[PDB]
């Protein structure tokens, strides 16, 4: 019973149940999908709306961390926003202190270090979100995923959330050497429309963002015309 | 530092840690205060004359300032810390306002310290009830009680410690408003004798008058205890 | 349940129960309603209805700056704590920039502040829901803040006890709110709120606050003489 | 951020977490010390998990200062805390008094740190016994400090696994006459009793206090002594 | 000067298996003399005697701080502190106050009870030790004492000889100083015995 | 109660430390370091099951300083965390003393960090075996000599001739120990030593490895900087292993 | 003070006068200004004696503690960096001017640390009041790859310049030879100022000085 | 982490501090110490741990400041401890500092009751604040001051202290208190209190003769003051007699121990004649 109450405690098997349980919060969350191309990177996230009466752009899961970089949050949105707020703090320390856009690989490691910190101490809990860091700084288009554990990994393509498995099947059909950001916006949104449960989650939209040559290596929401 | 919450509410609205600090006071040696016309008398029971405890006189009624004395019931150690705190406050008060601090003022300070201990994270309450007597500079006599909750009340006569409620129920039957220095001393001993062992040696008692604190000698005292124990024989014959 | 005691404990199913429970504080709070039109936001809150000839007042609606205010449901103590924070942050903003804190930026600040409370052991989630209502350059905004730290940009919403009835009413009509006047919005806010009332009790000045904010209208709370213009000549008919 | 004490009294009056740490200290490899008229020798066996460990990188005997050194039993990493602090204390003492710290005063300062960790909040006790051996104005010294904070001056003792048999063996062999070259012989003979497999300069470390200095025997110096036993 | 305010001079002198430490007796406030019976010597133990010159407040405060440290040492260490350690301890104490110093200039005489080897150590107010073979001094008459001690002092002097030249030095130097005199208390430390002598000087 | 905080069990053991050692094995990756006459190698299993994961990104090997490389085995993010501590510790040392931190000092300082988390309640041990490799300047002649220092979750720091950490470390050691009776192992060429390390990897996991499925760190007397060995040079070693 | 260092072929020679002064007065004729830092590192000190003593002791202690951690002979760069960082922190209020000589595995290393915590790593250095006089001898007579004897003689010559031509420098030349293997500290390598006129023993027989009171205590 | 808090500084339902009650039970496991306060001085006699033949002396220069059982706190204050020796050492150092901090401020020796009070205020703290165990140590403080003369104080882990004519802490404290109650009188020479302390020590640890190897004795007494140094402070009054804490050697204790042997022997000849 006491093996899993806090994240400061390994189990006998050698694992940190509170971090696994935080992971479960992401796997029960709305599906997010992303693709790293030559042209840049694209993030599409399904937002499950609880109500018919929300404004367009309510509970935005995708947030600019810097000009060149954006975090899409799959999981508990509020927790996600604490990571966004930190990723921002790190992005602005890179420009304030080192006069450089933070590199994607760096920004990701910094996001993972932060998320991991919360897995080590009895007083805190793990974050309930996987951050998807999309960046196009001097290290090129980079797509990373920090999970609740703090584990960062680079991806060509990546699916998170309750349709993770099926959305990944569809991401494997894409050739990543070939595809452009303009195709990806189409295919990633198409994937999220396909994998979505129509009977369970009636009200939803697909928030897409990118950072590509097209967008001036600036991390922005894609216009509503490309999205379908 | 360690600021875990120790004194907390339970489902029935009780602060268990304060109720248990009062359980520590009930186990404590009986003390008694009696207010007269011109006198305050505080009488306490001692653990009883063991041949080994130093013949040199140790007083179980502590002096907070010239004007103010207190007996306590409960944990000796905790009481010594309160008394040292009260002692310091009285001197902090003479420093900050030329005046000597009134009894009622100090009682409220001591009761405040006891309350803080029931709401400070990291601390248990003081396991101490207090009987504080004395005279304000004006000449009015004051007798107060402070319980571990930090709640303080003034009394005409009071008891703390073991069988406090037996002594108080006994006192409020026999207590008369205007009393002589001798009648107060008589009444205090008579009252303590309700719960304390028949022995005269255990009782030690202090008589406060305006600018005059005197402890009864064990010669002065055994006259009163003989006179009282012959009156407790008179009351045993009646019933 | 061995997982519902501390805020720092995930359940094995990936739920934070202390947050689900803080949410129950909001749902047992007295009903408030928010509707936004083209140029205006209308908060309408049920107060407690006077028992015989005996009144209670409890400040549930708060001006936060010229251009913003709040309607709370749940632990009124925690409402006051957010009210003070938002007032302090709006003053700071207005001090620096000589203009009202934009509402999108304010929504992000409350979200953030809630989140500080849902992760540390020492802290606890705010047991209060807000309806932020504000007006800036981007026009009128209605946010519903929630203990979880989520912040919902809403066209219309309700909060508190029997508010599923209010949200049902609002869902029939909310599409027509950008076309409505100020007087039709306030009718709609009240008509929604009156769905949330118990059994037989009607809306009136003594049991209903109304607050408005919008284009050229600073955040105003109408009680008594001011509210009567909307509430004397108001009845709820099916 | 945990400030509550981990070491508390049992109803019987024992400090259970100090008894358990003393178990941790008994579980290390055998180390031992022998005071002589003209010096002291402390010897520990540094049995390496595998032959792939760089034996020279294992350190079972430590210099604390020119004139005092220690060995230990139990949790290596815990000892490294005590040894680092003891080294600080020898230097702090030199800075103040321009004099080597007496072993008396060093051992007392180590004892104090053991005791902090038996009482201070949010920490468990050290799971290691020290043998401290040095030389001051008062002569040659061998102390054992324990997880409790308790310390004993010994003529000869052992800590770690075979320590009840290695103490028994030292009690017979030890004499007050015993000189340093005879004590080093005796120390290594005591290790050899509990030992499984041959002893080597890679397998055992040996500190000795001689004249006014503590030194760790080089593998060449240790081979000269291992040829004779 | 804050150092010359209280007046007083102290001098120590090394002989064969002995030293003499000698303070004047005056306490002042600039030119007004408060007392003529304030020797500046302190006995740490059998083997160590020190003087403090400088601002009397600090002589008294510093002397207390040292008495604390030496008594604590005696309890902890279970032995008398040695002259070297005592001196080293006193530099540590003075340098703890480098920026905001104690207005004292300690003169330390010591003797190793076994070896018989004498250790003198004067110190400036921030702990800079001066550890010569011959003699050390400090205080208002220090310029004049250096002259007297340089002239009269020889290496291998017996205690009795050493006392005479230390007394004649302290007296003659104090006769040319407004802020020091009213005789002297000298203290002749050997391995075997400690003589203390009040010396008749001027009333001036 | 013994098992969830950092307190001794009745048998004098720290269960949370014994469990952080289990965290090292849990990910199922094995590392092997080996020290030759003029070089240190560290070989880490580098498995990316996902075809969509960018191989370049997931690294067990980190540079701590130009001259000290590291290989972390266990919770990746705990590994990443200790690297940041090591880098802090090295940076701080270079500033305080004006010279690069010696690998044996760094290792020891990381052991001290680990020990703290075993003695203070509420801090989780980093469930990772840190394997520092690097040259160390001999003060006798100035010659660089190769060093492996492991730090485990207990705080236990050790120099090694060869070491394994991870899934089948007991089986990889068994292989290296059997190969240490034949050869000197410190008289070996970088090529010969690399083959032994890669062969221990291959023996322990029970399968032939591709050059893609391992990442290899390196410090030599000639080039003391911690380099990632390119896939080409590892391919030559695996063909050299599969032949002999 | 005049303190001097030269790099020779096998190591470093440090050099120092011996005169300590309280103002215009010689407090100690034979005081030692060449301080042990480590087995292979010595450190001559000028400026405030208290500060030179404290900073040099503090570092030597830290180096010693660090030598137990590393198991490795202390590098003169480690010593140099500890002194620099300390002295810099205190903005020259710790007024220790130092000549740090040593021989680590990187070879002979001689440097000054100025009180503000500047360093100059040079083949010959001088600090103190007699620095300029000493440096004149060094600039005039230093060559690369001097023998130990050439270097000791040059350092003594340099110190003598301070002794004779600076009033704060005096008495004798202490020389220290740090080589790769060992550190030979020669006190009074050169004693140019022996005794002019043998001391006239003024005889004051016991009972010369009048004594009011006397307490004898036996031990 | 709050889950694993032992809650040391809390009341139990009966109004008792369990951690203190249990610390007391840890002192009843410790070596017996007897205090006897006379008019000539105080005597501590303590039960040392059975001496292993490999136990060495720390060859300390001053023999009278520490033993196994007895510690000098200041020139005029000594003590014995029963309980956690490592806690004792912590608190002994605190006492030493407090007595010297008093001497710093007032330039007079600290009153015994004042030290006892400071030492016990420190122990009380750990029963109220800070969520850590109490000090599992009881002191016998002995000492002389000008106020009350020769004094003996017991000190309890709770913080409460008490003055005693004679007392005992450690293993058979109750059996000792009985044997001190019987044989202690107000008019007692130091020799006569030394005798009592050793007879009660001898009888508690159930030995035929007093085992010199297993007992330590300390004596707080006033001796003639020698090192006056009157000329260095002419106005300072030096008392004729100064208190001196002394820990008896084996040779110094042997006649006092042979006299407690002979008194046990003569009392056993009386027990033979009572039966007759």
């Amino acid at each position: 019973s006491g093996h899993d109450q806090s994240t400061d405690v390994f189990s006998a098997e050698g694992r940190v149940f509170q971090v696994e349980y935080a992971g479960k919060a992401v796997d029960n969350s709305s599906t997010a999908v992303a693709a790293c191309c030559k042209d840049g990177v694209v993030v599409a996230v399904e937002k499950v709306h609880t109500s018919r009466m929300l404004e367009k752009g309510s509970n935005n899961r995708i947030h600019a961390v810097d000009r060149q970089a954006g975090i899409c949050i799959c999981g508990l949105l509020p927790d996600g926003r604490a990571i966004v707020s930190r990723a921002r703090q790190e992005a602005e320390n890179s420009r304030d202190i080192f006069a450089t856009p933070i590199r994607g690989s760096v920004l990701a490691n910094r996001v993972g270090e932060f998320m991991h910190a919360y897995t080590t101490h009895f007083a805190y809990r793990p974050f309930g979100c996987s951050a998807i860091i999309a960046s196009y700084a001097d290290d090129g288009p980079q797509l990373f995923v920090s999970d609740p554990s703090g584990t960062v990994a680079g991806y060509y393509g990546v699916a998170l959330g309750k349709a993770k498995t099926v959305a990944k099947s569809e991401l494997e059909k894409l050739d990543f050497s070939s595809l452009t950001c303009d195709e990806a916006v189409g295919k990633l949104a198409s994937i999220l429309h396909e994998v979505h449960d129509k009977q369970k989650d009636k009200l939803y939209e697909v928030e897409v963002a990118w950072v590509c040559d097209k967008s001036d290596r600036k991390f922005v929401h894609v216009p509503a015309d490309m999205v379908p | 530092s360690y600021d875990r919450a120790i004194t907390v509410f339970s489902p029935d609205g009780h602060l268990f840690q304060v109720e248990y600090a009062q359980e520590a006071v009930k186990k404590g040696l009986a003390a008694v205060g009696v207010l007269g016309s011109d006198s305050v008398v505080i009488a306490v029971e001692k653990k009883s004359a063991v041949k080994l405890q130093d013949s040199r006189t140790i007083r179980k009624i502590y002096k907070v300032d010239a004007n103010i004395y207190l007996a306590f019931a409960g944990l000796s150690a905790d009481a010594r810390v309160l008394i040292n705190k009260a002692q310091l406050e009285c001197q902090r008060f003479s420093l900050n306002y030329e005046d000597t601090m009134d009894v009622d003022m100090l009682v409220r300070y001591v009761a405040g310290v006891q309350q803080k201990s029931t709401q400070s994270g990291g601390s248990r309450p003081f396991g101490v009830a207090t009987v504080i007597g004395g005279f304000n500079e004006d000449g009015k006599p004051h007798l107060w009680k402070t319980d571990p909750s930090g709640m303080c009340s003034a009394w005409r006569a009071v008891a703390i410690g073991r069988h406090d409620q037996t002594v108080i129920e006994y006192m409020e039957k026999s207590y008369k408003d205007g009393m002589s220095r001798d009648e107060c001393v008589h009444f205090a001993i008579k009252s303590l004798l309700e719960v304390v062992e028949s022995g005269s040696r255990n009782i030690e008692l202090l008589v406060l008058q305006y600018k005059e604190a005197r402890y009864l000698t064990e010669e002065e005292l055994q006259k009163f205890v003989v006179e009282v124990e012959k009156e407790r024989e008179e009351e045993a014959a009646a019933k | 349940n061995e997982y519902d005691s501390d805020i720092t404990t995930w359940s094995p199913t990936g739920r934070l129960f202390q947050i689900e429970y803080a949410n129950e504080a909001v749902n047992n709070g007295s009903a408030t309603v928010g509707v936004k039109g083209k140029n205006f936001v209308v908060l309408a809150a049920l107060k407690r209805s006077p028992v015989a000839e005996l009144s209670s007042y409890q400040e549930k609606v708060f001006e936060i700056d010229e251009h913003v205010g709040m309607s709370i449901s749940g632990l009124v103590a925690d409402g006051r704590v957010l009210a003070r924070y938002l007032r302090t942050e709006c003053m700071n903003y207005r001090y620096m920039y000589s203009n009202g804190m934009p509402m999108n930026q304010m929504a992000d600040m409350i979200g953030e502040k809630h989140q500080r409370h849902i992760q540390c052991s020492g802290k606890r989630p705010f047991g209060v829901g807000l309806l932020l209502a504000g007006y800036d350059r981007q026009g009128p905004h209605l946010y519903q803040t929630v203990p979880s730290g989520d912040v919902y940009d809403y066209k219309a919403t309700a909060m508190g006890v029997r508010s599923q009835a209010s949200r049902t009413y609002l869902e029939r009509h909310f599409e027509h709110f950008s076309d409505c006047t100020l007087d039709e919005l306030v009718t709609h806010a009240l008509k929604a709120l009156a769905s949330a009332t118990s059994e037989g009790i009607e809306l009136n000045v003594k049991n209903t606050t109304i607050a408005i904010v919008g284009k050229d209208t600073p955040f105003t709370i109408f009680e008594e003489e001011s509210a009567r213009k909307y509430l004397d000549g108001f009845k709820m008919r099916p | 951020e945990a400030f509550y004490g981990l070491t508390t009294f049992s109803p019987s009056g024992k400090l259970i977490q100090i008894e358990y740490a003393t178990t941790a200290a008994g579980k290390g490899t055998t180390a031992l010390g022998v005071k002589a008229t003209d010096g002291v020798v402390i010897a520990a066996k540094k049995k390496a998990p595998s032959t792939l460990v760089d034996a020279s990188s294992i350190q079972k005997v430590f210099v604390l200062d020119e004139h005092v050194g220690c060995t230990y039993s139990g949790m290596g990493p815990d000892c490294r805390v005590l040894i680092d602090s003891a080294r600080k204390n020898c230097q702090q003492y030199k800075l103040m008094y321009n004099e080597p710290i007496p072993i008396s005063q060093l051992v007392r300062k180590i004892s104090a740190i053991y005791q902090e960790f038996t009482q201070s909040g949010g920490v468990r006790p050290f799971g290691c016994s020290l043998l401290v051996a040095g030389v001051d104005a008062n002569g040659y010294h061998l102390y054992q400090v324990d997880p409790s904070g308790t310390f004993w001056a010994w003529k000869a003792t052992a800590i770690g696994t075979g320590s009840p048999d290695a103490k028994a063996f030292l009690e017979k062999r030890y004499t007050v006459d015993m000189e340093l070259e005879d004590a080093v012989h005796t120390a290594l003979l005591t290790l050899k009793e509990g030992f499984d497999g041959q002893m080597t300069s890679e397998n055992t470390q040996v500190g000795r206090v001689v004249e006014n200095r503590f030194e760790i025997l080089s593998v060449d110096q240790l081979r000269d002594y291992l040829d004779q036993i | 000067s804050i150092m010359a305010y209280s007046g007083g001079s102290v001098m120590a002198m090394a002989g064969k298996e002995c030293f003499v430490i000698i303070s004047d007796n005056r306490l002042g406030e600039q030119l007004k003399t408060i007392s003529t019976e304030v020797p500046k010597l302190h006995v740490v133990n059998d083997s160590i005697v020190y003087g403090l010159t400088g601002l009397r407040t600090d002589q008294q405060t510093f002397a207390n701080k040292v008495q604390f440290r030496t008594e604590m040492y005696k309890l902890r260490e279970e032995r008398d502190i040695t002259g070297k350690a005592f001196a080293a301890m006193i530099t540590s104490m003075l340098y703890e106050a480098r920026f905001g110093p104690w207005f004292v200039e300690p003169v330390i005489g010591s003797i190793d009870k076994s070896t018989g080897e004498v250790y003198l150590c004067a110190t400036d107010l921030i702990g800079a030790p001066c550890e010569p073979e011959d003699y050390v001094c400090a205080g208002t008459a220090a310029e004049s004492l250096h002259g007297m001690c340089e002239a009269l002092w020889r290496p291998g002097m017996s205690p009795e000889e050493l006392f005479e030249i230390a007394a004649q030095a302290m007296l003659s130097a104090c006769d040319r100083d407004s802020l020091s005199g009213y005789g002297a208390v000298a203290m002749i430390v050997t391995k075997d015995k400690v003589t203390t002598r009040l010396i008749k000087g001027r009333k001036d | 109660f013994d098992k969830y905080i950092t307190v001794f069990s009745p048998e004098g053991s720290l269960y949370q430390v014994e469990y952080a050692f289990k965290a090292v094995t849990y990910p199922g990756l094995l590392t092997v370091a080996i020290r030759c006459k003029d070089a240190v190698l560290v070989v880490t299993q580098h498995l990316i099951p996902d075809r969509l994961m960018r191989p370049d990104s997931v690294t067990a090997l980190y540079e701590v300083t130009p001259n000290i490389g590291c290989c972390m085995t266990g919770r990746a993010p705990d590994g990443r965390a200790l690297v940041q501590r090591a880098r802090e510790e090295a940076s701080d040392y270079q500033y305080r003393y004006g010279v690069e931190i010696p690998i044996a000092v760094l290792a020891k300082r990381m052991g001290d960090k680990a020990q703290v988390r075993t003695q203070q309640a509420g801090l989780r041990p980093m469930g990772v075996v840190s394997t520092f490799i690097g040259m160390d300047q001999s003060d006798q002649d100035g010659s660089l000599k190769p060093q492996i220092y492991t730090v485990d979750p207990a705080g236990w720091t050790g120099g090694h001739i060869a070491c394994a950490a991870g899934k089948k470390q007991v089986e990889a050691m068994a292989f290296l120990e059997k190969r240490q009776k034949s050869t000197e192992l410190d008289a070996l060429t970088q090529k010969e030593a690399a083959m032994i390390a890669l062969a221990a990897l291959q023996s322990a996991i029970g399968t032939a490895v591709k050059a893609k499925e391992v990442e290899v760190g390196r410090c030599t007397a000639a080039n003391p900087a911690f380099q990632r060995v390119p896939n080409s040079e590892v391919e030559e070693w695996l063909t050299a292993v599969a032949e002999a | 003070t005049t303190i001097v260092g030269v790099v020779y072929r096998d190591g470093v020679v440090l050099g120092a006068d011996t005169r300590a002064t309280e103002g215009s007065i010689v407090a100690d004729k034979r005081c030692r200004k060449i301080h042990y830092m480590a087995p292979n590192i010595m450190c001559c000190g000028a400026g405030t004696s208290a500060d030179t003593e404290a900073v040099t002791n503090m570092v030597s202690s830290h180096l010693a503690l660090h030598r137990l951690e590393t198991g490795k002979q202390s590098r003169v760069l480690e010593a140099l960096t500890l002194l620099k960082r300390h002295l810099y922190r205190y903005q020259g209020h710790v007024s220790a001017a130092l000549v740090l000589g040593g021989v680590d595995v990187e070879g002979p290393f001689l440097a000054t640390i100025a009180p503000h915590g500047s360093t100059d790593r040079l083949p010959f250095v001088t600090m103190g009041s007699g620095s300029i006089a000493a440096m004149a001898q060094l600039e005039a007579a230093y060559k690369d790859n001097m023998t130990c004897e050439e270097a000791k003689e040059l350092v003594a010559s340099a110190i003598r310049k301070g002794i004779f031509n600076d009033p704060y420098s005096g008495t004798q030349v202490d020389v220290c030879v740090i080589t790769k293997d060992k550190t030979e500290l020669t006190i009074g390598y050169d004693k140019p100022n022996e005794r002019m006129y043998p001391r006239q023993e003024v005889l004051l027989p016991p009972g010369t000085t009048p004594v009011l009171k006397e307490e004898i205590r036996q031990l | 982490s709050h889950r694993y808090d032992s809650r040391t500084t809390t009341f139990s339902p009966e109004g008792r501090l369990y951690q203190v009650e249990y610390a007391v039970e840890a002192i009843q496991q410790a070596g017996t110490v007897i205090g006897v306060c006379t008019k000539d001085g105080v005597v501590l006699a303590g039960e040392k741990m059975v001496p292993h033949p490999l136990f060495d002396s720390e060859s300390m220069q001053d023999k009278n400041t520490s033993g196994e059982k007895m510690y000098k706190i200041a020139e005029h204050i000594g003590c014995s401890v029963a309980g956690v020796t490592s806690d004792a050492y912590a608190l002994l150092n605190y006492a030493r500092l407090s007595a010297l901090r008093h001497q710093y401020t007032f330039q007079e020796p600290m009153a015994i009751e004042d030290l006892c009070r400071i030492l016990c205020d420190e122990k009380q703290l750990y029963t109220q604040y800070g969520g850590v165990r109490p000090y599992g140590v009881s002191f016998l403080l002995v000492g002389w001051d000008r106020y009350y003369g020769y004094q003996l104080y017991s000190t309890e882990p709770s913080g409460d202290y008490s003055a005693w004519s004679a007392y005992a802490i450690g293993q058979n404290d109750q059996v000792a208190h009985a044997l001190l109650k019987k044989d202690w009188h107000e008019s007692m020479t130091l020799e006569d209190g030394m005798l009592l302390a050793l007879r009660v020590l001898g009888k508690t640890m159930d030995t035929a003769k007093i085992d010199l190897d297993r007992v330590e004795v300390a004596v707080m007494r006033k001796v003639p003051a020698s090192n006056i140094d009157q000329l260095l402070d002419p106005f300072k009054h030096h008392p004729k007699t100064t208190p001196r804490f002394q820990i008896l050697t084996r040779s110094e204790l042997k006649p006092h121990a042979e006299r407690a042997d002979q008194a046990r022997e003569a009392e056993e000849k009386a027990e033979a004649e009572r039966q007759r």
